[PDB]
């Protein structure tokens, strides 16, 4: 693998190595996979995220 | 620093490196400072005890 390609770049694994085990860090990972698209921004700005 | 008494009758001053933060004495790095310096080691690494 070359890590300039995959959906998980380097600073995703840099987050997992530095977490506490709190269940607030579980929902951080699901909130981490927002896709930075232009019609993704319509979804959060509607829901005020 | 210390005094080196070996040559002849007089001494001369020499020096050995302290090599650590902990080899600074307690008047110049007290007990509650080394405790509050390792609690800053904890907040950056974010280690789990």
């Amino acid at each position: 693998m070359a890590e300039y390609e995959e959906w998980h770049k380097s600073p995703v694994a840099a987050y997992a190595a530095s977490c506490q085990a709190t269940p607030g860090a579980i929902s951080a990972m699901v909130s981490m996979h927002q896709k930075l698209s232009a019609p993704s921004f319509i979804c959060q700005a509607k829901h005020r995220m | 620093f210390f005094v080196h008494p070996c040559p002849g009758a007089r001494g001369s001053y020499r020096a050995t490196h302290r090599t650590m933060v902990g080899n600074i004495p307690q008047p110049l790095a007290p007990r509650e400072f080394q405790e509050s310096r390792g609690a800053q080691f904890d907040a950056v690494t974010n280690m789990t005890h």
